RNA sequence: GCGGUAGUAGCAUGCUAGGGAGCAG
RNA sequence: UGACUGCUCCCUAGCAUGCUACUACCG
């Protein structure tokens, strides 16, 4: 399995180009495409590397509770969490490093 | 391989497009009708017409892209910041471009 | 910890200084870009807290531009 | 669900075919009734799926709208926000040099150039009032940015070279107090 | 659907069957009550599933033909912008000093790198530091490329006018240094 | 009792296009 | 001001196939 440099994936969520990621709710697809690259760090013998993936799965959930909770206190809208929970579960990303290609 | 060695003896202002004056409906244009490569020697274009009337679309795209008319209507330039050969300055001011930090 | 809080305050300090049109004086923007690129490459929190005084003093010497009093009585350092 | 105009067909026919087994009847009547139930049942499981798709579709267009409107208030307020961010972050660092040149430049003692780090390092600040001079510097020694400088020249508004002996809560009300003090770093 | 040519049969078959429900209908006329709106309805649905396909096809040429128009209108706005260039970069050829090297040429071909070098009127010199300035552009006139040029203006990086007396050996630390000298040809 | 044919609604797959985003040399 | 390629996730519109119920004629 290939894995990146942790400082490259961590430093790609802290430094960006405005409206991009200076508000995470307006783009949660940036962090699902950065947790795909950080997945094979979960198998590393260093436990400070394996935490970079669990930090990205915990932020995608935070950015989803906010979004579905920011459109309920200003606009009386109620979003359904069906088929959204797959992005903070470590099985959508495990399927990208296993044969029998899909999509 | 021999031209590579023999081209270090000759003046550096003899290499590049070879221009000539043509007429397109009674007005003088300067266009490129060949090239002098340090490696491949002197090459001459095969379909050059000196007296034309109307320029099509495919004949305006080949006259706008050529450096023969942009570097024959601009000012002489002597740039001492670099040691590369310098041809012309296309305007009256030098542009200085910077790079911004991240967000 | 403390070396990562100085490296993120010098990214917000050259954005405040880039929105005030300090890019229009290429004798002082060439020093601010050198005090910001040098803090980011530092490896001690005693030689990066002293290029943050030179870089911050550029903003406090620009007079009217930034209302320091209002900005300090805005639920911040009093 | 309910409230749909096509709902008084999956209620009558649903109730009828239902009760119909207690009283009972020929198989013909049963088949007839079922071939009215299904005939006016598709009309319900078609108008309550189109709605089921419109009700979620509506809650998406009215979410892209919430994004195109918060991302235009996040961009029109850049200036006002990064200045607040910087000073929220400057308080948390709790430095000593950074918390001196900030308090000094709030009462008035701003610099006139960049604070140099060398050993000669000429400086020029503007003391606005006598108390700010008395607190900051005493004698030929000046404290600034948690460092010690030595005053080399004092200058009032135009070019009035003040001697250090004649600035003393006394001769002081008689000058133009925005001074321009020049100093050099120490060691 | 008010103009489909198969609405008449459907309408009549509905009337015959539906409207004649109250009237006593035997088990032999009921076939007409049933197998007359049937088949006609099938054909109508066939006459409506083809109309819906003709409509969409039609509304795929009244969109692909606005795009063929748009592009030709655009093709005529760029064809007239390159023309307005290649005729404005031509009225600028001092055709006394240019017809004097195309004529001394063996066949009329010349290198392009010697056209601005021998037939231009203005020179722009970009100078990094002061040492380079005194070996390239000293005084009000200087020689370069076997010619003589006379200085006309010295702007700097900021694009503010500098004078030939601000350029000292010791005032040099006080200028935005990429200096741009603009000179004109002499004689 | 079953098969075929033509519409209609509903669920997944693949492909072709458009849009936004992430990484690599 | 914003190059050339390759891979990949998410959303919408269209086309064909795959097990069903509904129609209706036909056996």
């Amino acid at each position: 399995l290939p894995y990146p440099d942790p400082s490259r994936i961590l430093g790609a969520g802290c430094f960006v180009d405005d409206i991009v990621k200076t508000d995470g709710t307006l783009m949660i697809e940036r962090f699902v495409s950065l947790a795909i690259d950080a997945y094979p760090l979960t198998k590393h013998p260093n436990q400070e590397y394996a935490d970079v993936f669990h930090l990205y799965l915990q932020y995608i959930r935070k950015l989803h509770d906010e979004l579905t909770g920011h459109m309920l206190d200003m606009y009386s809208v109620m979003l359904t969490n069906d088929n959204t929970s797959r992005y903070w579960e470590p099985e959508f990303y495990e399927a990208m490093y296993t044969p029998h290609t899909v999509l | 391989n021999f031209n590579v060695l023999f081209s270090t003896v000759f003046p550096p202002t003899s290499f590049g497009p070879l221009v000539r004056k043509i007429f397109v409906d009674g007005v003088p244009f300067v266009v490129s009708t060949g090239y002098h490569f340090r490696e491949l020697g002197v090459v001459h274009n095969q379909d050059v017409n000196l007296h034309s009337s109307r320029l099509s679309f495919k004949e305006l795209l080949v006259y706008a892209a050529d450096p023969a008319m942009h570097a024959a209507s601009g000012n002489l330039l002597l740039d001492k910041r670099t040691t590369c050969f310098s041809v012309a300055a296309l305007t009256n001011n030098v542009a200085f471009q910077t790079v911004k930090p991240g967000n | 910890s403390k070396m990562s809080d100085v490296k993120c305050t010098s990214v917000v300090l050259l954005s405040v200084l880039q929105q005030l049109r300090v890019e229009s004086s290429s004798k002082l923007w060439a020093q601010c870009v050198q005090l910001h690129n040098d803090i980011l490459l530092a490896k001690d929190t005693t030689e990066a807290f002293e290029k943050m005084v030179s870089l911050l003093s550029v903003l406090l010497s620009m007079q009217g531009a930034v209302d320091i009093n209002k900005l300090c009585e805005e639920m911040l350092d009093n | 669900f309910s409230s749909l105009p096509s709902y008084a067909a999956f209620a009558t026919a649903q109730e009828a075919y239902e009760q119909a087994v207690a009283n009972g009847d020929s198989e013909v009547v049963l088949k007839k009734l079922k071939k009215s139930l299904n005939v006016a049942k598709s009309e319900f499981d078609r108008d309550a799926a189109m709605q089921r798709k419109l009700e979620k579709m509506a809650d998406q267009a009215m979410t892209q709208m919430y994004k195109q409107a918060r991302s235009e208030d996040k961009r029109a307020k850049v200036t006002s926000a990064m200045q607040t961010m910087l000073f929220t972050m400057l308080r948390k660092l709790d430095n000593d040099a950074l918390n001196n040149i900030i308090n000094n430049a709030r009462d008035g003692c701003v610099p006139l150039n960049i604070i140099p780090l060398t050993t000669a390092a000429k400086l020029m600040v503007v003391i606005p009032d006598y108390n700010t001079y008395k607190n900051t510097c005493d004698g030929t020694t000046f404290t600034y940015a948690s460092a010690l400088w030595e005053i080399q020249q004092v200058v009032d508004a135009d070019s009035k070279i003040v001697q250090l002996s004649e600035i003393s809560m006394d001769n002081s009300p008689n000058l133009a107090w925005p001074l321009i003090v020049t100093a050099l770093r120490a060691n």
